[PDB]
């Protein structure tokens, strides 16, 4: 009982937990749950496209490496 | 010895899809495995890579003779000595006292 | 094909030798995406959900056979508690149990003598599957699952079987001596223990 | 049952009365 | 055993036919003593005797036959002596239906050795070829052992369109069978003979997997160890290889609930990281290396007791759950793409 | 009897046996049936996966061989 | 891609115009089988739904 | 880090009950308050100072 241990897990479980920890999340910060909007989503991703930006750049310039070699001492 | 012996006449008990069947008996006749076994484990391990690790240790004594050997092995007996004497005082049951010992 | 003989033609005679593993491949696996069948929205019948409701069969099933066992194992005690075996009835001769049969209507035990063990019907009552489908309609695998259920689970084995002295005016005994005194043994000592010289 | 079981029973039952 | 051991030495040095012809005697006598208890032994106790010497008698027959050939020994004596070893046990097993783990552990190292010595006797190839070639045989064996164990304890499926007719279920149910004790003479029955019948087959299934899985840990231990070497280039394609496979191996012990076959599974994983250290210290000696061997090979038990001993008693969110889970599918996936790199067969191609 | 030998067969008892044969060889490993998640069959799936990127690398390999071969010396 | 970039490799160069039709209708065809794959829907069952 | 967690999912292997006999209240204490008191379950308690 009590659900100890490694046990598996359905992906329904999966998005249930997260829900909850994100309503939690929103507690401690705004001290209310209505949440008519969920600003928490909207800014995390916001983040994950900065990064996934730069990554584009960094694929560009890997690119350009072998159209025109050339070198530096690494 | 006088002795009363119960009887164990009882009705015979069938299961015929042969899935339902096959763990049904299965899980009666054996143990499944544990957390108690497990720490068991754990401690055999343990004591089995040290004394591995000596033996290799004592090795390179033959061709290199130097404080090495000796600075290295020394700390490895002091931390698991130390852990079992933790062991030792907390112990409530004789597998507890295994695992120490 | 139109491809390969265009560039045979053209004089290339690169896709000679080894080289015509690729059009090999290809051709294959083209065969292979216009050879999966139906597929659609409507036509939802597919191994993903088939072998969901067979697993939600088989699952439901099993609850009705722990019913039954539960059942069977109340059957069991209280037919023995009423009908013991020979050897047993020896040191419960001072128990309140001996002679403890009555013949005033309500005891529907007097009479009735345990000859040995057998199978016997059990107490329970099935009800016939409402809609069932026709045999060409039937999937094999709840078939043959609910066909086998039906025959084993019918009847409870190794119970104690009885004869009643109030239904017939003889019972001839036919067998081998030892056999046939044998029994009567049984059943003189059993009737001795369980009813009084009076009745 | 043997003549000796049913004796035996049969002993163990002469031994009381209603 | 130890008379064929001194016997084995001396074909190893001298190349006389003394130990082939001075064996096999010695077989025919222990044969024969294990032939007269076979037909003599009745109780459980004759059978444990029974089966030590029937089980004494396969040794030496096999190193009798193995040391036939003439000149050095190599490929040609090990092939007629895994055959006929193979063929020893799988015959005592089929006859005496005990001792199933044992034998069966006998058979796979049998079998799998002697089609390995064959490759080598028919073509010159390479060692680990042959060596890489048996990693991938078990890999996909491991999956297979589930399905090998139904089949050889005799389980069957029965799948037939209900005799093209419709249900009985008035039929009259199956006849009870009878049985009796030494002992207790007196004859009780027990039920159908469809049903118990299949309580006999459960636990030799129960046996075969568990020798099955021996085998298999064996011959995984001996191959992932002798592919690793410090010398070679590229030392490290070699080494993550048996990291993934002993990840593999570890983590799939959770799908078995059984005492010893779940530690057994583990006991693979862990000893093949133990042996592989061992061969990078005595070889390339040097300070540094013995200093981090040594510290590993005691480190990486120690973690092992603190995770088995915590995990039990804490609870965890489905996140974590679904993520443990997931290692295992992605360390099973490069097993074969590095296998074939290992294998040099990119370049022979890209250079045909 | 009825069931032996080598009689004709259908598509939905190919199935079927697969089904059978799934669900006993998971009550030999873990002695019960639930079968709530059914993980034999992703890590089947995951070894086909395996094998089938081998053999795609293998004729990239293939492919290189005919756009840059080591014939052209001189 | 890679049975039409061998060709290139060996200088027949015959696509091109007349050539190049073969694989450029065909690579439609394949298109158009995955998209009768992925058939069916409506449903509407999603995450953020749900 | 402050110990809050999460309510854990029953993984499908019991049947609801409705109403299981109620979790018993706790009782609380002090020196000069000498009177004890009682104010409600501990997985209930607890969250006041955890928050």
């Amino acid at each position: 009982g009590s659900g100890y241990g490694l046990g598996l897990s359905t992906r329904t479980q999966v998005t249930g937990y997260q829900f909850l920890a994100r309503r939690t999340a929103m507690a401690l910060t705004r001290w209310r749950v209505r949440m008519e909007i969920e600003p928490g989503r909207r800014q995390t991703l916001a983040v994950v496209a900065s990064v996934s930006a730069a990554l584009v750049i960094c694929l560009g310039a890997l690119l350009w490496s072998f159209i025109s070699p050339s070198g530096q001492l690494n | 010895w006088i002795r009363f012996i119960a009887d164990t006449e009882r009705r015979s008990q069938v299961i015929e899809h042969i899935s339902t069947a096959v763990a049904s008996d299965l899980s009666k006749r054996f143990a499944r495995i544990d957390p108690i076994v497990a720490v068991q484990v754990g401690a055999s391990m343990v004591a089995t890579g040290v004394v591995l690790a000596t033996g290799v240790l004592g090795w390179w004594r033959w061709h290199h003779n130097t404080w090495l050997t000796t600075i290295y092995t020394a700390v490895i007996g002091v931390l698991v000595l130390a852990v079992a004497m933790l062991l030792l005082m907390r112990a409530k049951t004789d597998a507890d006292r295994r695992v120490a010992d | 094909g139109g491809m390969v003989a265009m560039v045979f033609a053209s004089g290339s005679h690169v896709f000679g030798g080894i080289g015509s593993i690729f059009p090999l491949f290809m051709m294959v696996g083209i065969m292979m995406m216009m050879f999966r069948g139906m597929g659609g929205g409507q036509q939802q019948m597919s191994r993903p959900k088939l072998d969901a409701m067979r697993a939600q069969f088989m699952l439901m099933l099993d609850m009705l056979r722990e019913t039954a066992q539960e059942s069977a194992d109340s059957m069991d005690a209280n037919y023995r508690w009423f009908h013991p075996a020979p050897n047993t009835l020896a040191a419960a001769v001072g128990s309140p149990r001996m002679w403890e049969r009555k013949p005033d209507g309500k005891d529907l035990n007097f009479g009735v003598v345990r000859v040995g063990v057998g199978m016997t019907r059990p107490e329970v009552t099935w009800g016939e599957p409402q809609n069932m489908p026709t045999d060409i309609e039937l999937e094999p695998v709840t078939g043959k699952a609910l066909q086998e259920f039906g025959r084993y689970q019918s009847v409870v084995y190794n119970l104690p079987k009885m004869v009643s002295l109030l239904v017939e005016p003889w019972y001839a005994l036919v067998g081998e001596r030892e056999q046939v005194l044998g029994l009567m043994r049984a059943i003189i000592c059993q009737l001795a223990f369980s009813h009084g010289p009076d009745h | 049952v043997s003549i000796a079981e049913a004796e035996e029973f049969a002993q163990k039952l002469a031994q009381w009365r209603l | 055993v130890l008379a064929t051991g001194v016997l084995g030495w001396w074909r190893w040095h001298h190349n006389t036919w003394l130990t082939t012809i001075y064996t096999a005697v010695i077989g025919v006598l222990v044969l024969a003593v294990a032939m007269l208890l076979l037909m003599r032994a009745k109780t459980d106790a004759d059978r444990r005797v029974a089966d030590i010497m029937l089980m004494s008698a396969i040794m030496p027959v096999t190193v009798a036959a193995a040391a036939a050939p003439p000149g050095p020994v190599g490929s040609p004596q090990a092939v007629l002596g895994f055959g006929v070893l193979t063929v020893a046990a799988a015959l005592a097993l089929r006859f005496t239906g005990r001792r199933l783990g044992i034998y069966t552990t006998i058979v796979i190292i049998g079998a799998l050795t002697m089609l390995a010595a064959l490759a080598r006797m028919v073509a010159a190839t390479s060692a680990v070829t042959l060596l890489s070639s048996l990693l991938l045989i078990c890999v996909v064996a491991y999956h297979a052992a589930p399905a090998l164990s139904r089949r050889l304890a005799g389980i069957r499926l029965p799948v037939f369109p209900s005799a093209t007719s419709r249900w009985v279920f008035e039929a009259r149910p199956d006849l009870p069978t009878t049985v009796v004790v030494s002992g207790g003479s007196a004859p009780v029955l027990e039920g159908p003979s469809s049903v118990r019948d299949v309580l006999l087959q459960a636990e030799r299934a129960r046996s075969f997997l568990s020798g099955l899985l021996t085998g298999l840990g064996v011959m995984v231990v001996v191959c992932m160890t002798s592919l690793c070497d410090p010398h070679t280039g590229q030392r490290w394609l070699p080494l993550i290889l048996a990291g993934f496979t002993s990840g593999f191996l570890l983590l799939r012990g959770r799908s078995y609930v059984d005492r010893w076959q779940s530690i057994t599974l583990a006991g693979t994983a862990v000893i093949i990281a133990a042996a592989v250290c061992v061969r990078y210290a005595l070889e390339l000696s040097s300070p540094l290396a013995v200093s981090i061997v040594a510290a590993i090979l005691v480190l990486l038990p120690a973690a092992g007791m603190a995770a088995a001993a915590h995990v039990p008693h804490t609870i965890y969110s489905p996140l974590f759950r679904k993520f443990v889970e997931w290692i295992e599918y992605l360390c099973l996936m490069p097993i074969f793409p590095l296998a074939l790199w290992l294998m040099n067969v990119y370049a022979a191609i890209r250079y045909r």
